[PDB]
């Protein structure tokens, strides 16, 4: 009989695993401030990692990885990506960006790569986002003049792939387990979030975010259910259209990006030696151009599943994240790396 | 030549120092009769030695240490042991009635009646010393005579020697092993009137120990011999410079200097390595680099923490054995780029090293065995503060509802110093967090 | 990597290597508030004989 | 550190002289006070209960009080009766008639004095004395009456030690008068104020025990009392041998009593057989939390434990041992108040009990011993609304006004107990 404890409430994710768990009739939930939990289901903000591993007689297992807000932030994923040599200053699968500071802060670099692309004709649409509202202007003064009113501003893909029929941007969201060997396991199901306005080069078209599109979209629904589009039904597409299959032409990049970002981190954030262990679900974001080429918009720390495959990966949580390190009485695939 | 008075106080604190000053005669050839036959100067010396030893004129090297406990149970045995010749009755005072983990107990109660006679017994002490450096205060946090007398000891030896140093061995409270449900009680009491009056403490968890000692020493059920023997091995490893030749920490000022560049962050994180069980026939002998690389390993840690999510202030290598520079440099570079060590912009990113060629010595039929070389890393983490968040919390979840709380206004304190003392230790957290994170 | 301060013995040596530059309340006032806590003692006690006494 | 014992009437005599039995066995003292032991564990701190005389004799520090000369005369024709100091017998003639104010105020207000004068030459030649421990029972005269008037006037003159009773509690199941509720309620209060340690034995409990789980269908007061003196013994245990936790009473007392008025204890025992098999570390573990081994009569998963004192004797893994008494608390943490954190302190000791390869001592400071007073409560009011039996007591110059603030003084116990349960 094991125990846990739940601290977020607002998490669709694991409450669906606190339902899985109590259902195996080996799992006993206890009060959120009770210390004696072999797991915790921890909050977002200030999780007191320094508590944890300090009761004898207990294995505690946390669902979130001490330092992971290192990949998982605007501003934080720039410089990391900037300064670690293993990603290293030229990236080819992360979109030019910058971080700016309101009125360290690269504001006159931004504008030195940004003169290049005016003093050379070349497409000059950037894209300005911070962590908590979104400008997309090819003047750099209505970027900055933005703003003022921590951000980060990076290159707007011009040029993205586009379905058909429709004519309409889209993202792909990943779902990657990291358990507490630092085995990475990238959820067999991703999810395409799709617009279903056509693309004007010339700002719902622009942003495939789901709140967006249920509630700014006028066509909200017309393609696909949700503006949710699966891979079985997107490999069908590449195949009908471009001739060629998922596997091939996008997830092979997806999975070179996950292992990169995620062993880049591994030393700083391993709970190998540690006196607790941590795991935890991620959710990457992607975006493809027309030369089906892969790019790495951001990663959620804190991501919440489809509809249709909250059963499936809730249950995969359990089996190879809190049942291998609790064990009681596959829908991944394992991205092998060197520990 | 500049003495050194140590201080020991409480169970764990003459306990602890009962194995340090066992280990140090071994270390410098001490028998238990105070004789050292490769001592020439009979009866006087200034050596490196000579700082923890005093000499008298038939040739005994008598410890520079004071002993002090509210209870006769433990001294005495320190009266009947092994090394009962080393020390003088002065050196050793008990009372009759001990302070029942009960802080105000052993600050206020039983402390005024006995302050002004150790006082009196440490200033016989003093007189003996030609330029005293400062003190060395070994006690616990959870005990009332360590945690309570021990507070009132060291604010008035900076009434009384204002000028010298003074510095702490504590021992933080770990319930596999505590005897006390009040011991954060004490812990927070004890650091929040001792914090201005310390210049460099070094905390030792139990719990990391007692883990240590079941994982690396296959030791099932640890007892105080277990946990004190491996104590004086990183005590000794931390005084060493003052009781041998050497260029670093060769005074108490030089502890502050290199490792306290914040009065109040005063705390430094010691990693002791490697520890091997005597038990095992052979083993292989463990390199410079993979002795400096267990230094950055938590498990190894005098607390448990992750240094990761911190910053450094300042560290010191303490090799000692078959050691020499170029090796400990091609073991740091390699380190650097495989490891999350982060300093304070306004700190250089940088190692002092120190090292001395005698390799450790363990005590015959002990525990630990002999190794070619080890190494003590003394890190000025922000790390550490993780021991006093979790202090704090326990310490929270009793005060709200006054559990216990009458146990200590009974013996004269006021339900006001128990705020006073977490205001002080919420002010503490929050120095840290500001010098550690962004 | 630069080593510095490099001093040598016949029992060791040591130094230090550089990775990266940067980027009392007196006697009186005691004893009033040992006093102090001894008095709280003492009518504290002293209550207690009163209600025994009743 | 010396204790000083005493027990008073005929329940807090006849528990208190098996109690000498139990623990001169196992520190190795004969009837005639010569030791003849084995192990110098049992000489180590055998100062904390017996005093040394003349020609190595060992004498219990031990105080016989009595309004009626009946039951000492047993004790001192017993077994062990000529071990007790004869200068130490203080006892009466008329008795107490099972009343509470002839305890207190009447017959005992006459003998106390004499009683005073005794203790007082025990504690003079103590050189460090710990405190005292009391055997008596709530539902009679003497133990109940003079034994808290004896409390009271032993606070006033040592008001800087530590107060230990053994008390039990009167149960309809094993009663020998209807006034016994009144009794109890009259000296609980007194307990309340004056004790910093009381072991609640209810005679309840004793029976059940003796009658479900030792299969004695025809319980006697000896089949009772030898409940009480093994239990007696495990909680004494880490006071008579050399250990790290809970050794004296004032530190027993810091950890088991978070707030002053809450220091009433549940004591368990384990095992309880009718006898020859080896009981295994988990098996002790898991009867010593079983309410049916418990001395309360309450039950544990009806409050929460505030404190918890475990004792575990005998040759046996202590790695063990933590395992166990980690997987109790960690499988069953909702019983355990988390406002104190680490609540439960585990002492082991080598030397096990008579006849017994091993054993467990548990003693619990549950918020569900408001089970025990709100049944004496209730017992209490049945017969005071109707100012019943009130007679016996008025007669002694009692007034009806006292007995109403002992109701609202112990109803005021019970509010506390529920406040911490939630
Ligand atoms: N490492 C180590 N810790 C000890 C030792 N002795 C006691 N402790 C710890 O110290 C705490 C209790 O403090 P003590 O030193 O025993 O008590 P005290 O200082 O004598 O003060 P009193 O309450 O008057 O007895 C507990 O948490 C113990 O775990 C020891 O020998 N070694
Ligand atoms: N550099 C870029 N090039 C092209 N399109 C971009 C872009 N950056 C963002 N977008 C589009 O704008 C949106 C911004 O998404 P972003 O992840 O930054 O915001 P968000 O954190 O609120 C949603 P989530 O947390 O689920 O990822 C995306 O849907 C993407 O389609
Ligand atoms: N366990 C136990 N309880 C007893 C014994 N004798 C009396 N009692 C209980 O004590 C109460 C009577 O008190 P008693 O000691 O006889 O009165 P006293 O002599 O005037 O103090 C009743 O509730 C009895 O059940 C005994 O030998 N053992
Ligand atoms: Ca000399
Ligand atoms: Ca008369
Ligand atoms: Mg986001
Ligand atoms: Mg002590
Ligand atoms: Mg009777």
């Amino acid at each position: 009989m094991y125990t846990f404890v739940v601290r977020d409430e607002n998490s669709s994710v694991y409450a669906e695993v606190s339902r899985l768990l109590l259902a195996t009739g080996q799992w006993k939930r206890l009060r959120k401030d009770n210390p004696r939990f072999n797991l915790m289901l921890g909050e977002r903000n200030r999780l007191p990692f320094g508590r944890l591993g300090h009761e004898p007689g207990l294995v505690q297992l946390v669902n979130y990885y001490r330092g992971a807000d290192k990949l998982c932030r605007k501003a934080s994923l720039v410089k990391l990506i900037k300064t670690s040599p293993e990603l290293s200053e030229s990236c080819t699968w992360f979109p030019e960006s910058y971080v700016i500071y309101p009125t360290t802060d690269e504001r006159e670099v931004f504008l030195a790569a940004y003169n290049r692309r005016r003093e050379g004709r070349e497409g000059n649409v950037w894209i300005a986002k911070s962590s908590a509202g979104i400008l997309i202007s090819s003047e750099a003064s209505e970027l900055l003049d933005f703003i003022d009113e921590v951000h980060v501003i990076q290159k707007y893909l011009e040029k993205p792939l586009l379905l058909e029929p429709g004519h309409r941007k889209f993202d792909i969201r990943s779902w990657v387990l990291v358990d507490h060997l630092y085995n990475i396991y990238l959820y067999r199901e991703g999810v395409l979030r799709t617009s279903s306005e056509p693309y004007n080069s010339a700002k719902t078209c622009h942003l495939t975010n789901h709140c967006i599109q249920k509630e700014y979209s006028k066509n909200y629904g017309r393609y696909e259910e949700g503006n949710e589009m699966f891979f079985e039904e997107f490999n069908q597409y590449l195949m009908d259209a471009l001739n060629t299959t998922l596997e091939n032409s996008i997830l092979l990049q997806i999975k070179h990006i996950i292992r990169s970002c995620l062993m880049c981190i591994e030393p700083a954030i391993s709970t190998k030696h540690l006196h607790y262990q941590s795991f935890q679900l991620f959710g990457f974001d992607f975006m493809v151009d027309e030369e089906l080429k892969v790019w790495l918009i951001e990663v959620n720390g804190a991501p919440a599943c489809a509809q249709k495959l909250y059963a499936e990966l809730c249950q995969g949580i359990v089996d190879v994240a809190i049942s291998s390190v609790f064990p009681l009485a596959s829908i991944f695939i394992k991205l092998h790396h060197h520990h | 030549m500049r003495e050194c008075i140590s201080i020991h106080v409480g169970q764990a604190g003459v306990q602890i120092g009962n194995a340090c000053w066992e280990l140090y005669c071994l270390e410098h050839g001490i028998q238990p009769d105070g004789q050292m036959p490769s001592d020439k100067t009979i009866g006087g010396g200034d050596d490196s030695f000579n700082t923890f030893f005093s000499e008298t004129g038939a040739g005994k090297h008598v410890p520079r240490a004071v002993f002090v406990d509210l209870e006769p149970t433990v001294i005495d045995e320190v009266r009947t042991g092994t090394y009962r010749q080393l020390f003088h009755p002065e050196q050793l005072i008990t009372g009759k009635e001990d302070a029942a983990n009960n802080y105000a107990r052993g600050h206020y109660t039983i402390g005024k009646e006995i302050i002004d006679l150790v006082l009196d017994r440490i200033r016989k002490l003093a007189d003996q010393c030609t330029g005293l450096q400062g003190f060395l205060v070994f006690h616990s946090f959870g005990g009332g005579t360590g945690s309570g007398f021990t507070s009132l000891l060291m604010e008035r030896l900076s009434v009384d020697y204002g000028k010298k140093s003074k510095l702490e061995f504590s021992i933080y409270p770990a319930p596999q092993v505590s005897t006390a449900v009040v011991e954060p009680y004490n812990s927070i009491l004890t650091t929040h009137t001792t914090l201005e009056h310390s210049d460099c403490a070094f905390m030792v968890d139990n719990e990391a120990i007692y883990d240590i000692c079941r994982r690396n020493l296959d030791i099932e059920r640890p007892t105080y011999t277990n946990l004190n023997r491996l104590i004086s091995q990183i005590v000794s490893s931390i005084t060493a410079s003052l009781r041998f030749d050497g260029a670093l920490n060769v005074d108490l000022t030089e502890f502050q200097t290199n490792l306290v560049p914040y009065p109040r962050i005063h705390f430094p994180l010691a990693t002791y390595a490697p520890v091997i069980s005597a038990e095992k026939a052979y083993h292989e002998q463990l390199s410079v680099a993979e002795i400096t690389n267990a230094c950055f390993e938590p498990a190894n840690q005098m607390v448990k923490c992750d240094p990761r999510h911190g910053k450094y202030m300042a560290c010191c290598l303490l090799y000692r054995g078959d050691v020499v520079p170029k090796d400990v440099n091609a073991a740091i570079a390699t380190i650097k780029t495989k490891r999350s060590i982060q300093f304070v912009d306004w700190c250089p990113t940088g190692f002092k090293v120190g090292i001395n060629y005698q390799p450790p010595t363990v005590v015959p039929g002990g525990d630990l065995a002999k190794v070619q070389r080890a190494v003590c890393m003394l890190s000025n983490t922000t790390a550490i503060a993780e021991a006093w968040a979790r202090l704090d919390h326990k310490f929270d979840l009793m005060y709200a509802k006054r559990a216990f709380v009458h146990w200590y206004v009974g013996e004269g304190m006021e339900e006001g110093e128990f705020s006073e003392a977490r205001e002080d230790m919420a002010a503490l957290e929050k120095d840290y967090e500001e010098v550690g994170v962004d | 990597m630069e080593v510095i301060e490099l001093n040598k013995c016949t029992s060791g040596q040591s130094f230090e290597v550089i990775l990266k530059p940067p980027s009392d309340p007196s006697l009186e006032e005691i004893q009033k508030k040992l006093e102090a806590a001894e008095e709280r003692r003492k009518y504290q006690e002293a209550e207690l004989l009163k209600h025994l006494a009743e | 550190r010396e204790i000083v014992h005493i027990q008073a009437g005929q329940c807090g005599n006849q528990i208190g002289a098996k109690f000498w039995e139990v623990i001169s066995d196992e520190h190795g003292i004969d009837p005639t006070g010569s030791y003849h032991g084995d192990s110098d564990l049992q000489l180590e701190r055998i100062n904390v209960y017996y005093n040394e005389a003349t020609g190595n004799k060992y004498v219990p520090r031990a105080i016989l009080v009595d309004l009626e000369p009946g039951t000492m005369d047993s004790v001192r024709s017993g077994p062990f009766g000529q071990i007790f100091r004869p200068d130490n017998f203080v006892f009466g003639q008329s008795g107490a008639g099972n009343n509470w104010a002839k305890g207190h105020y009447t017959e005992g207000a006459e003998l106390v004095d004499s009683v005073l004068d005794v203790v007082r030459k025990e504690s003079e030649s103590c050189d460090c004395l710990q405190g005292f421990q009391l055997t008596h029972s709530l539902g009679g005269g003497t133990g109940s009456g003079m034994g808290t008037l004896l409390i009271s006037k032993i606070r006033e003159e040592y008001p800087d030690r530590i107060m230990n009773t053994f008390s039990v509690m009167p149960s309809p199941k094993v009663s020998d008068t209807v006034v016994e509720p009144y009794n109890a309620t009259l000296s609980v209060h007194q307990l309340v104020e004056n004790t910093d340690e009381t072991y609640c034995i209810d005679n309840e409990a004793l029976y059940d025990i003796c009658f479900r789980t030792l299969k004695l269908t025809t319980p006697t007061y000896g089949d009772l009392n030898h409940l009480v003196s093994a239990t007696m013994s495990g909680v004494t245990t880490c006071l008579r041998f050399p250990g790290q936790l809970n050794a004296d009473l004032r530190k027993l007392a810091v950890n088991m009593v978070p707030f002053p008025r809450l220091h009433f204890f549940m004591p368990g025992f384990a095992p309880l057989t009718s006898q020859y098999r080896a009981l295994t570390v988990p098996e002790l573990t898991q009867q010593m939390f079983d309410s049916k081994n418990m001395m309360a009569a309450c039950d544990p998963r009806h409050g929460r434990y505030l404190t918890v004192a475990a004792i575990f004797r005998g040759r046996m893994s202590m790695k063990e041992v933590d395992e166990q008494m980690l997987n109790v608390q960690n499988k069953n943490s909702s019983y355990f108040v988390e406002w104190i954190p680490n609540n439960v302190k585990t002492a082991v000791c080598d030397i096990p009990p008579r006849g017994l390869k091993m054993s467990a001592t548990f003693i619990g400071n549950s918020t569900a011993i408001q089970e025990l007073f709100k049944r004496i409560s209730e017992q209490f009011t049945a017969m005071f609304r109707r100012k019943a039996f009130l007679h016996w007591y008025t007669g002694e110059g009692m007034d009806e006004m006292e007995f109403t603030e002992a109701e609202s003084n112990m109803n005021d116990l019970v509010s506390e107990y529920q406040q911490y349960q939630d």
